[PDB]
RNA sequence: UUUUUUUUUUAAACUCCGAAACAAACAAAAAGGUGCGUGACGCACUCACGAGGGACUGCCAGUGAUAUACUGGAGGAAGGUGGGGAUGACGUCAAGUCCGCAUGGCCCUUAUGGGCUGGGCCACACACGUGCUACAAUGGCAAUUACAAUGGGAAGCAAGGCUGUAAGGCGGAGCGAAUCCGGAAAGAUUGCCUCAGUUCGGAUUGUUCUCUGCAACUCGGGAACAUGAAGUUGGAAUCGC
């Protein structure tokens, strides 16, 4: 599926971004919500993660 | 079916002689048979404990472990290793439970360590123990089936998300064991039950709460979740209250998989037209009202990583700081005592043994317990 | 050093920076050569490449290592070529080809 | 189950069974099973209030055969104001400025 | 050394058996990925390692049924083309076993439609007992190299 | 003692297209002497001025650098600036860094502490 | 060695580019920074906290070294004004935080003393008594 | 308690003097600027 | 914000004093966009070689002047 | 756990005396668990940079015209051209280039010269060449979790943070750079899909936007949602390794 422009493999193709891909403050904001940390945490996190 | 079929013949006619049944340095391989699980001393480290997989699943209705179920399609034989790491947890809370007549106890224990170093084992074998001196053990071996599947609804009320066929789930397996139990012990909370959102029916029409009878047992309840989807999510809320309030006998509370609370869950939230927002697991009712180790009730919750929960902090929130154990891998004798046990259960020819063998495989395993049982069979 | 059968990569246990087993049977194969297993306590560092590249790197450092402690190791060692660099690197891209080696469609 | 203007599959899941609905695809099907509190299920098994729930939520969205009868009518104003895509459409030709030349397959027949 | 370091590891085997497990594991990788393919081969191994029994001399003597004595080969002479018969070398004796044994699992996958190390165990299991598709294939060699026997003498390698 | 000079010094950081330890005797005098890595710019470019798209040839511009560490005084910092100024290194353009300390006046900020 | 006279140390950093060719001007030209060790400031811990909220990332908390560079500016002299500059501003922004540790520890200490039902008597005799 | 509030209170206001000092620019709602243009060099003279 | 497209739409600078009275004559600017304003005028639109004359309705409001003077004819092969 | 034999050591702090009644932990010092660093020592080690060594059939055995060689072996990181590149004879194709440049001759000089705007080089019954994406389960997708090297950065790269479903918008820690700046993917773990023109494959088209630019109609890049073509492994033939 690297000629479809709404997937993740697409989009890496063309080298943009959106819902599919998306950058990386989108992990920033997953891995804050993940944790039960608020979004105004800076990044990297001051916690030790295992 | 014949592969399968010969070493069924030869384990069939290694069962008539005893004298097959050894371990390392002419030790015997499995305990006594008049020993039970409360009577397992430190004499009995290393050695095996025969089940009955009938009796096995009637203390455990609940189901198996993944891990119990692998070792034993793996090994044909109802047997565990007595540990010293078992012994340890099962010396805690006996403690706990009673103080005989300056290591201080822990009520809320994480058992947590590598993957695959037997933390589901020891906590079903901790259930087991535990229902053999009849305790009230509210056991769940999957904790991600709780964040995972079914139906989900905002309540009204408290804002958390219920989800009424895990409920009604979680209540048919406690009452499962516990119907004997249940029959005898006495609510301690008399507030009406507040009726939720159903499995795909939506409200109940003029009925906005379930008065307790004051007859009414913990059975009671337990069936009144169980018989109506309207009321199952707050008959779980009222169950983990009313489990702290029991004076009779010790309640333990074991869940498996427990690090999948401290994670998404599967269900998200349309918070936009074009968007949708993951829930947490802290926001199911279930799991909130279940999450937290900060009360004086015994509880232990063991972590999996066969699971792809990922990476949590090291300090976990509602959760004391010394909550969290080590549960160790294999050692060397352990490794020695577990391959002497698949050489008795025909997992690797005879003439192809040796010390060096088993140490090469234990040594590649580094411990793991499936790697090492996966690896005895490729022993030449 | 002598010890137990311990094994750091990276400041993390072995079986956590290499998962699948092929890795650590390559990685533990010169202990298994000179049948010293369980008698060291190894502690590496690794960088760059990818992971059999590192896997390979960790097993030279091991087997060096091992012929620096004792000189009558080298023995068993060289006869499974494991003191031998593996010099295969990754050839470069040349001009007016597709690859190293591949070229362009030619018509007939 | 007939949905919007169309039917959706018995034996099916219903995130890939909704997808039959013209103007709704892979995303808004996730988005209208989220707003039902439903992971996935199959078609069939559907409550009667599940199917209320689910007509009124595809009903926020424009869909079925009023979208259908939308973008034809919106082709037509092209053709029909007589801009460059509307000659375009007309003549059976690409319109977002694609190559003639070797590779109109698509718009042009086999 | 390079294809199944576990059992480089474990180390009780010969060259034969060596170039065996590495000529099962190499000759259905594509693209370079290994992995899965010697994850199928492992689980092969395993089913029937976990009821006693050697599984490397079982597929020994398996792919020893399939080894094809005699080959053929197309020459053209006087502008026609006939059929050469000749003989195999040992390792593409291997070779070609191995080839065929998986040819013939592979489309049994594609047939049956069930899991490749159910379709990898079947056929081993009956090139162990001198039957299936593989000793098919070297029963219809060895009969092509018999019927073209008087065309021999045309040989040239 | 090997370990690093920190302290009033002065870095003189050297860039050129040739090595400077080919012409060592106009480097200024120095406490330690340090290199960076090498830096190319690959250039490929057409042969012939027509169509002959398969032959190329590949130039480079690689780029070398080293470091110098003085160590000095604050006091013989404008008196070896001087000469500084006027220095000849074949081939190369140098760089002066200035690692001076002074004393911070606390006497307008000390009433709001 | 440590410089003359008292007070904290500051560390500046310069660079001059010597190029060929009659045309002296380079980027690097301008550029100032200037360090210093927070805890020879003498502040307080709240002073502190404030400084380490007004200046984000430049403090490097294992050294407790401030560093501040000014490039803004055309000239290397304007740069080495404005570092000092800047570390006055932030010295006299970080300075506030006392004060307003006192007003809301009175402001925590009245609010705590309006809820207790013996000292109201007391204040209203207080008021009272000379109006 | 307490500990928070005095750990709270002294970071408040810092927004302002923090635009101040550094001489930043204040955007808080985030609308589209001239500023992005106008901090960028101006290569007339190079080109 | 009422505006859903923070960009003006563009129209060439003498369009942008007359307005309409420069719609009543040839116009080379295919550029720019057909205002609201202009309905109910008669334009003379360069297509690289002639003007083609094109009406402004309500229906061509947003476009381009250029999308109704077709550059190339539409050819057919013999 | 005890029995001995031999050697050394004997103001602080109480549950005490005296108070506070408002929680505090405050100008530093006073405890226990921790997370991220730093200095000093260094530069063992990796790496960088400069200069070198090492491989030459040098040694051994055999075949052979004792020659040149060839076939093995030892040692060695590397063995016989160690891998790869650069390096391209006389001439041939009146081979290509007057549209990179320069040039002899011929030709134009209110034009075949110079400028602007607009269009075209992007057309379209078809044919040919080079590629990209696929036709799927040796797979598609989601979550989790690993491992690079080459290079680039002031008309710039832009950390953290705020806003938007997203592309984007705001703002700017540091960096003219071994210092500062951009989640490698295949891989692995877990789960869904279960052989369908499909959760394969994303052509075509609609609507709503966004970036760059004086200007995106002919004729740009990108986002969102929707639309969901052909294609189910390809004849003769032909390419690369
Ligand atoms: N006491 C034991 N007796 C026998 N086999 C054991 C024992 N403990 C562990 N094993 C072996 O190790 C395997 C792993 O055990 P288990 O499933 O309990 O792991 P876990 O620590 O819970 O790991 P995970 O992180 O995967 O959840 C078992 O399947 C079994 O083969
Ligand atoms: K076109
Ligand atoms: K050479
Ligand atoms: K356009
Ligand atoms: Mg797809
Ligand atoms: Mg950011
Ligand atoms: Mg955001
Ligand atoms: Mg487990
Ligand atoms: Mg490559
Ligand atoms: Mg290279
Ligand atoms: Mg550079
Ligand atoms: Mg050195
Ligand atoms: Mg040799
Ligand atoms: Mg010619
Ligand atoms: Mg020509
Ligand atoms: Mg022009
Ligand atoms: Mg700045
Ligand atoms: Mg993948
Ligand atoms: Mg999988
Ligand atoms: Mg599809
Ligand atoms: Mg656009
Ligand atoms: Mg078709
Ligand atoms: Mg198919």
């Amino acid at each position: 599926g690297r000629g479809d422009s709404k997937t993740k493999k697409g989009k890496r193709f063309k080298g943009s971004y959106g819902n599919s891909r998306g950058k990386k403050q989108k992990m920033i904001e997953r891995i804050k919500d993940k944790l039960e940390l608020p979004r105004s945490t800076p990044w990297p996190l001051p916690f030790k993660l295992i | 079916d014949d592969l399968e079929a010969g070493r069924a013949k030869r384990l069939a006619d290694d069962e008539k002689t005893p004298s097959l049944d050894v371990g390392p340095n002419g030790r015997p391989l499995f305990t006594p048979r008049d020993v039970t699980l409360s009577k397992l001393s430190q004499k009995d480290i290393g050695s095996y404990f025969n089940f009955d997989e009938a009796a096995l699943k009637a203390v455990l209705p609940e189901g198996l472990a993944s891990g119990i179920e692998d070792e034993f399609k793996e090994s044909w034989r109802p047997a565990l290793l007595v540990r010293k790491s078992f012994l340890d947890l099962r010396d805690n809370f006996r403690r706990i439970a009673d103080p005989p007549m300056g290591v201080k106890p822990k009520k809320q224990i994480i058992l947590d360590g590598p993957v695959k170093s037997g933390k589901s084992i020891a906590l079903a074998m901790l259930v087991h123990w535990a229902r053999d001196e009849g305790w009230l053990v509210l056991y769940a071996p999957k904790g991600r089936d709780w964040t995972h599947g079914g139906y989900f609804y905002k309540n009204q009320h408290t804002g958390f998300w219920d989800t009424p066929l895990q409920a009604e789930s979680i209540l048919k397996d406690f009452v499962k064991f516990n119907e004997p139990r249940l029959r005898e012990l006495r609510c301690n909370v008399y507030d009406p039950i507040v009726l939720g959102e159903g499995a795909g029916v939506g409200y109940l029409k003029g009925q906005e709460t379930m008065p307790i009878p004051e007859d009414s047992t913990l059975y009671d309840l337990v069936q009144m979740g169980i018989n109506s989807t309207h009321a199952a999510v707050s008959v779980v809320v009222r169950l983990r209250k009313e489990l702290s309030l029991v004076k009779d006998v010790p309640v333990l509370i074991a869940i498996d998989q427990y690090n999948n609370w401290f994670t998404f869950s599967e269900f998200e939230e349309p918070v936009t037209p074009r968007s949708c927002r993951p829930i947490h697991a802290r926001e199911l009712t279930t799991v909130n009202a279940f999450r937290s180790m900060m009360h004086d009730d015994m509880m232990v919750g063991a972590f999996s990583h066969s699971t792809a929960v990922g990476k949590l902090r090291k300090d976990l929130p509602d959760v004391p700081a010394d909550a969290r154990q080590n549960f160790p891998r294999y050692s060397l004798d352990e490794a020695e005592a577990v391959c002497y046990y698949y050489l008795r259960q025909r997992l690797v020819r005879r003439e192809v043994f040796s010390e060096e063998n088993w140490k090469k495989i234990y040594y590649l395993a580094n411990g793991n317990g499936a790697e090492m049982r996966w690896l005895v069979p490729f022993m030449r | 050093v002598p010890g137990k059968g311990k094994f750091l990569v990276n400041d993390k246990e072995f079986d956590v920076y290499f998962p699948m087993l092929d890795h650590r049977a390559a990685l533990l194969r010169p202990l298994a050569e000179t049948k010293t297993l369980g008698s060291w306590d190894i502690n590496c560092t690794v960088t760059g490449g990818g992971t059999t590249g590192q896997v390979g790197a960790i097993q030279l450092g091991i087997s060096r290592a091992l012929q620096n402690w004792e000189p009558d190791m080298r023995t068993a060692l060289r006869a499974a070529g494991f003191l031998t660099r593996d010099s295969r690197v990754v050839e470069r891209k040349k001009p007016g080809k597709a690859k190293a080696r591949k070229s362009f469609q030619w018509v007939k | 189950i007939r949905v919007g203007n169309a039917e959706v599959p018995n034996h099916k899941p219903l995130k890939t069974g909704l997808q039959e609905v013209y103007g709704i695809g892979r995303r808004k099907s996730h988005q209208v099973l989220c707003g039902l509190g439903i992971t996935n299920k199959l078609a069939r098994d559907l409550t009667g209030k599940e199917l209320i729930d689910l007509r009124e939520e595809v009903g926020m969205h424009q869909h079925g055969d009023e979208l259908r009868r939308r973008v034809g009518s919106e082709i037509q104003r092209l053709v029909e104001v007589d801009c460059y895509r509307g000659s375009r459409h007309r003549h059976g030709m690409p319109c977002r400025g694609q190559r003639t030349k070797t590779n109109a397959r698509t718009k042009k027949g086999k | 050394x390079x294809x199944x370091x576990x059992x480089x590891x474990x180390g009780g085997l010969d060259g034969e058996q060596k170039l065996l497990i590495k000529k099962l594991v190499n000759f259905r990788m594509k693209e370079g990925k290994r992995t899965r393919v010697r994850a199928i081969v492992y689980q092969t191994f395993h089913r029937p390692a976990r009821t006693e029994r050697d599984v490397i001399k079982l597929m020994v003597d398996a792919v020893e049924n399939i080894k094809p004595i005699c080959e053929v080969a197309k020459v053209g002479v006087a502008g026609t083309i006939y059929d050469v018969p000749g003989i195999v070398a040992r390792d593409r004796q291997q070779t070609l076993a191995i080839r065929w044994i998986l040819e013939a699992a592979f489309k049994r996958r594609i047939s049956y439609r069930i899991s490749l190390e159910k379709c990898s165990f079947a056929e081993i299991l009956d090139a162990y007992q001198k039957r299936g598709s593989a000793r098919r294939k070297r029963e219809n060699l060895h009969g092509l190299a018999s019927t073209n026997r008087s065309f021999a003498h045309f040989r040239w390698w | 003692s090997t370990s690093k000079i920190k302290g009033t010094r002065i870095c003189i950081a050297i860039r050129s297209f040739d090595n400077p330890e080919k012409e060592a005797w106009c480097l200024p005098p120095h406490s330690r002497y340090a290199a960076m890595p090498d830096t190319r710019t690959l250039y490929t470019v057409l042969r012939s001025p027509h169509v002959d798209k398969k032959s190329r040839e590949q130039f480079e511009m690689r780029f070398k650098k080293r470091f110098l560490v003085i160590k000095a005084q604050s006091h013989e910092l404008s008196n070896k600036l001087f000469w500084l100024k006027r220095y000849r290194i074949l081939g190369a353009q140098y760089e002066l860094q200035f690692h001076c300390k002074t004393r911070l006046d606390m006497s307008p900020v000390l009433g709001s502490k | 060695d440590d410089p003359p006279g008292k007070g904290p140390i500051l560390r500046w950093q310069s660079r001059i580019v010597f190029a060929p060719g009659g045309d002296a001007w380079h980027p690097k030209n301008r550029k100032v920074k200037l360090s210093v060790t927070v805890k020879e400031l003498g502040l307080s811990k709240h002073q502190a906290r404030r400084l380490r909220e007004l200046v984000g990332k430049r403090y490097d908390s294992g050294k407790d070294e401030l560093t501040i560079t000014s490039e803004r500016f055309e000239h290397r002299e304007e740069n080495r004004k404005d570092c000092l500059r800047t570390l006055y501003g932030l010295i006299e922004e970080a300075a506030k935080a006392n004060k307003i540790a006192e007003d809301i520890r009175t402001a925590y200490v009245k609010q705590r003393l309006q809820a207790n039902p013996a000292f109201m008597q007391k204040l209203q005799a207080k008021i009272m008594r000379s109006k | 308690s307490l500990k928070n509030l005095v750990t709270s209170a002294v970071t408040v206001g810092v927004t302002e003097a923090r635009a101040r000092i550094f001489g930043h620019m204040l955007n808080p709602t985030g609308q589209r600027s001239p500023h992005k243009i106008l901090r960028k060099k101006l290569f007339g003279d190079k080109v | 914000m009422s505006r859903s497209v923070w960009k003006d739409p563009f129209v060439d600078a003498f369009l942008m004093k007359k307005k309409n009275a420069a719609l009543n004559r040839k116009i080379w600017s295919r550029r720019s966009t057909i205002l609201p304003e202009y309905v109910d005028s008669a334009v003379r639109i360069y297509n690289g070689k002639t003007h083609v004359r094109c009406k402004i309705t309500e229906g061509k409001v947003g476009h381009k002047f250029g999308e109704f003077a077709f550059t190339r004819k539409v050819k057919k092969h013999a």
